[PDB]
């Protein structure tokens, strides 16, 4: 029943910059929010679980924070391999719901 | 080390049934649940359901309670998702997934995804 | 002045001590079939079950072991079959073994006790003392002394034992006869020694 | 009639073989020595000497309760001990809660060392009790798996409200205040109420504080404040059933709530602990009494003899004869096709007194009464002719009763009598050969002669397996309070779940109650 909303569908950012991604839960989810990165190739990888725990092999460049209904994901310096789409998933109520997803891109002109 | 190889792309006329497959390499499916995730091009990721291969207990989302059935076979180390009465709304990529931690419930390892298309053609 | 007076008291006190010690051991031997979750200490073994059974049984042993070596002398022809005291040690060993068995053996409570107990008792009799007068004395004392206390505990006023109830419905008479033949034999061996 | 003819025949045979017995002093004793070993010794290795495994380790990778009666006979090379058969009484889960504080300062008091960690105990217990699987196939919550207990034993009224009842068996330091944080906060003597029931002297049974803390006393003493340490306790969970999914979920939830840095606990194997039936001294007094009765009997059987050369030789020979006969018989019982599972320890003295020494003793009298002075074969011949039919009748009389003894339906008596018959026949053979040979050699020889940093939390290999540093009566005392026995059964100990708490010294200063520097309790003899 819980709906996760990512208002910023697209977030243009330059290489080497710090990028923040935020999604809002319809209700309190008790710090149960995981972040997934889907490459344009279609592969899906897990970045952050619980609310800020780094998964094995994920670079320390990625970090997360938040509580209650507001959560955020931060990237220290945007790399070329970090140009993908990111989803946030809640694991508080059994019908797990994913976010709308946000896509990153590089600045032009 | 741990991989979840999936079947190939599928194209089936509407009204029939499709049985997608997921083979697990690097681990035994008795240890963890197996999940199926549907991703339409713009509707975003959706949760279909899961099965416990060691017990056979399955649970689905209310949307897919009747549309989808999930089965697994321990001996072949594979899990199957079957869709019945295919309709044009089912054109999406389907991901086979497990999870390791049983409190955080994070989908640690994902399959490559199988594109499924339904049309009269 | 006379030897009888200065020896009867010694025999009686030694037999009383032996009887009370043997009964103290046998109380544990027959009671330890089950134990509480918390085991007790060694000191509590004294006066473990009954308040006044040690002295009464000890004085009964003393009186029986002084009377038994006297009936034969009154009749004549004292005992000569098992003069050696090692036979008496065998007697007491068999007595404690019988008590141990009755503590931790189980047979058919009907139609088997009357065979096994009687057979072992008569076997002990002719193994240790073939005195026919001794057998008559043992038979005439055993059940006669058992029945009065059995009726007393069956009446319900002093019913301190549940599993006995009616007389001639337990293994006690055989053990009582075995004790009757062990005591008395001990006393006559001591009397013939001194 | 035939009686005198049979007597003459048996006496003639006895006289004839006596010369043969005396003719070979060394060969016959060598034969006896060889046969004693050959008949019984090689199969004596099979019985267990008495030692056995008490702790069994099972990997947590895949665990199922052992089968109870799947096999009529257990496999020989199987590693599973004889007690590791049925389901365990309960599964014990320990949650070791270590803690530390930010930089120590002088304003902290001794009561803070107890107040700061135990404050979170109520919250931790509440989290454990309310934990549930959000996505489960089998069990859901702690209620369906916990070992329910109704009430304590009668006479333990003093422990009411200090031990759980009418609910899951969960032990924690919060039991001192009945898991009421308001009561704990309002309590003005934390150390006093913790050590209220502490015995003034050493006691074998587990202390109530030890039971509730689940930790050896060196980690929970008041003296830690001198070393700037902090009290560490353990929330104990007792499980009637095992659910790997639920246990893993509980561990993961606790690790998420209170992550423990630099923790490398293996959590690899279960431990099964089997508790034997403890035998008190009450069951031992008859045993030593009958042993000393046996010693008195054998001593009185001896000392009734006079030897031409020795004074204790043939008596020792007779004792060796009976001992070796019974040792041969207890082993040959297996070859007879009968169960050797009898206890033996209490059987031995009654067996010896039943076998007796009259037959061996009576042989010596005529032999030493033989009037022959020089010849030894002669002395053997007349002595054995005199003893003829006597030992025969003695042995026959002693053995006839045993058949009727085992003709009854009692299994233990039947086993005793089956041992007794073979013991008696082996004793007869051995006294017929070895004793006569040794007395022959004795007769032969006779005539021939004539700054100030608070220590950090560590999770080394000593925190794991901490239960084995508890009192040896810890678990039996805990289960006995609820009328649950471990005498014939075993328990399984799951790996400990580490929990680490970080504490703020400013918290103690803010919650500093008046008169906190004094307490009625004082560490005795320390
Ligand atoms: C404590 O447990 C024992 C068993 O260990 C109970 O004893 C049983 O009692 C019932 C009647 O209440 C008998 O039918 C059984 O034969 C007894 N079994 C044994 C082994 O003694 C005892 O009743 C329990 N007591 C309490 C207060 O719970
Ligand atoms: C000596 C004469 C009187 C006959 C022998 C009787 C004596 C020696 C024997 C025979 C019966 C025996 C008793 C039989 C049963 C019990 C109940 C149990 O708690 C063990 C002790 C006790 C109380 C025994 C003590 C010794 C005893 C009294
Ligand atoms: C020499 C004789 C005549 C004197 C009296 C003998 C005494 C010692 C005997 C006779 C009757 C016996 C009692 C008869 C019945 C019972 C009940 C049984 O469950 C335990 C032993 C007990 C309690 C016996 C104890 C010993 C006893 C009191
Ligand atoms: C006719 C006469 C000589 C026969 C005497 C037989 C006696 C000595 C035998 C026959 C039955 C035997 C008992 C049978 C069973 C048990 C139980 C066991 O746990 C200890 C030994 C014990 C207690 C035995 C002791 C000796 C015993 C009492």
């Amino acid at each position: 029943d819980i709906q996760m909303t990512q208002t910023t569908s697209s977030l243009s950012a330059s290489l080497g910059d710090r990028v923040t991604i935020s999604c809002r839960a319809s209700q309190d989810i008790r710090n149960y929010l995981n972040w997934y990165q889907q490459k344009p190739d279609g592969t899906v990888k897990l970045l952050i679980y619980y609310t800020s725990r780094l998964h094995s092999g994920v670079p320390s460049r990625f970090s997360g924070s938040g509580s209650g209904t507001d959560y955020s994901l931060t990237i220290s310096n945007l790399e070329q391999e970090d140009i993908a789409t990111y989803f946030c998933q809640q694991t508080n109520t059994l019908p797990w719901t994913f976010g709308g997803g946000t896509k990153l891109e590089i600045k032009r002109t | 080390e741990v991989q979840l190889q999936q079947s190939g792309a599928e194209l089936v006329r509407p009204g029939a049934s499709v049985k997608l497959s997921c083979t697990a390499s690097g681990f035994k499916i008795k240890d963890d649940y197996i999940h199926w995730v549907k991703q339409r091009p713009e509707q975003g990721l959706e949760w279909i359901g899961r099965i416990d291969p060691a017990n056979g207990h399955t649970r689905y989302a209310p949307k897919f309670q009747d549309k989808a059935t999930i089965t697994a076979d321990t001996s072949s180390n594979t899990a199957y998702l079957q869709l019945s009465s295919l309709t044009s709304e089912d054109t999406a990529v389907y991901y086979c997934t497990r999870y390791n931690d049983y409190d955080a419930f994070y989908f640690d390892y994902w399959g490559q995804g199988t594109t499924l298309t339904v049309s009269s053609a | 002045v006379t030897s009888q007076s200065v020896n009867v008291v010694i025999r009686g006190v030694v037999l009383f001590f032996i009887g009370v010690f043997l009964a103290l051991v046998l109380n544990l031997l027959q009671i330890q079939r089950n134990v509480t979750l918390f085991p007790p200490d060694v000191v509590t073994s004294i006066f473990s079950s009954a308040w006044w059974v040690p002295p009464c049984c000890g004085t009964a042993s003393a009186v029986i072991g002084l009377l038994y070596p006297c009936i034969d002398r009154h009749l004549g022809e004292p005992h000569k079959f098992k003069r050696e005291w090692s036979s008496v040690m065998r007697c007491v060993a068999v007595f404690v073994g019988i008590n141990h068995a009755s503590a931790k053996v189980d047979f058919d409570n009907n139609f088997q006790f009357s065979l096994t107990l009687a057979a072992l008792s008569v076997g002990l009799w002719w193994t240790f003392d073939r005195s026919r007068s001794g057998f008559g004395l043992g038979v005439g004392i055993a059940f006669l002394a058992t029945v009065v206390t059995q009726l007393l505990v069956y009446n319900g006023v002093y019913q301190y034992t549940s599993p006995d109830f009616l007389y001639v419905r337990s293994w006690l008479p055989c053990i009582f006869f075995a004790g009757g033949i062990t005591m008395g034999n001990i006393g006559r061996q001591l009397a013939m020694y001194e | 009639t035939l009686t005198e003819r049979l007597r003459e025949k048996i006496s003639q045979a006895f006289y004839n073989h006596g010369l043969l017995c005396a003719s070979y002093p060394i060969p016959i004793i060598l034969f006896t020595g060889l046969c004693i070993l050959a008949c019984c010794y090689p199969l004596l290795k099979l019985p267990l000497p008495g030692t056995g495994p008490v702790e069994f380790s099972t990997p947590v990778k895949d665990y199922s309760p052992p089968p109870v009666d799947s096999d009529h006979k257990q496999g020989e090379p199987s590693e599973q001990p004889e007690w590791y058969v049925g389901a365990p009484v309960a599964y014990i889960q320990q949650i070791f809660v270590k803690s530390s504080v930010s930089p120590w300062h002088k304003n902290l008091l001794a009561v803070d060392v107890f107040r700061l960690p135990l404050s979170r105990a109520f919250q931790l217990v509440e989290e454990i009790r309310n934990h549930a699987l959000r996505d489960s196939s089998g069990v859901k919550s702690l209620e369906e798996v916990c070992l329910q207990v109704t009430d304590l034993l009668p006479g333990l009224r003093k422990l009411r409200n200090l031990l759980p009842e009418h609910g899951c068996l969960l032990l924690s330091p919060g039991n001192f205040w009945q898991n009421d944080w308001e009561r704990f906060h309002a309590d003005p003597d934390i150390i006093g109420t913790i050590h209220q029931h502490e015995p003034k002297t050493l006691q074998t049974s587990a202390t109530l504080k030890d039971l509730l803390f689940g930790v050896p006393g060196k980690y929970s003493g008041v003296s830690l404040y001198t070393r700037k340490r902090t009290v560490s306790y353990t929330i104990t969970l007792v499980f009637q059933r095992y659910d790997s999914r639920f246990l893993s979920s509980l561990r993961s939830r606790l690790k998420l709530l209170h992550p423990s840095p630099n923790c490398s606990l293996r959590a690899e194997n279960l431990v099964h602990v089997h508790f034997k039936e403890e035998i008190g001294i009450a069951e031992l007094i008859p045993l030593v009494t009958t042993y000393i009765i046996l010693f008195a009997y054998i001593y009185f059987s001896t000392r009734k003899i006079d030897m031409v050369k020795s004074k204790w030789g043939l008596a020792l020979a007779a004792v060796v004869t009976v001992l070796s006969s019974l040792l041969m018989s207890v082993g040959l019982c297996t070859l007879f096709g009968l169960t050797p599972t009898l206890n033996g320890g209490e059987i031995f003295p009654y067996l010896v007194v039943v076998i007796g020494l009259e037959n061996v003793l009576v042989l010596t009298k005529s032999v030493v009464s033989t009037p022959v002075d020089l010849e030894v074969k002669l002395r053997i011949a007349q002595g054995l002719s005199s003893e003829s039919w006597s030992i025969m009748k003695n042995v026959a009389t002693e053995l006839g009763i045993i058949l009727i003894g085992y003709f009854t339906l009692v299994p233990a008596i039947q086993e005793f009598c089956l041992f007794a018959v073979v013991g008696l026949v082996s004793d007869f053979f051995l006294q017929m050969f070895f004793f006569t040979t040794v007395l022959s050699i004795d007769i032969r020889r006779m005539e021939l002669a004539d700054d100030s940093r608070a220590p950090e939390v560590t999770w080394g290999p000593e925190d794991e397996e901490l239960w084995r540093r508890l009192s040896f009566r810890h678990w039996p005392t805990l289960f006995n309070y609820y009328n649950i026995t471990l005498a014939k059964r075993y328990i399984s100990l799951l790996p400990v779940i580490p929990v680490t708490l970080r504490l703020n010294p400013q918290e103690a200063l803010e919650g500093r109650q008046p008169q906190d520097g004094r307490s009625a309790w004082a560490p005795p003899e320390s």
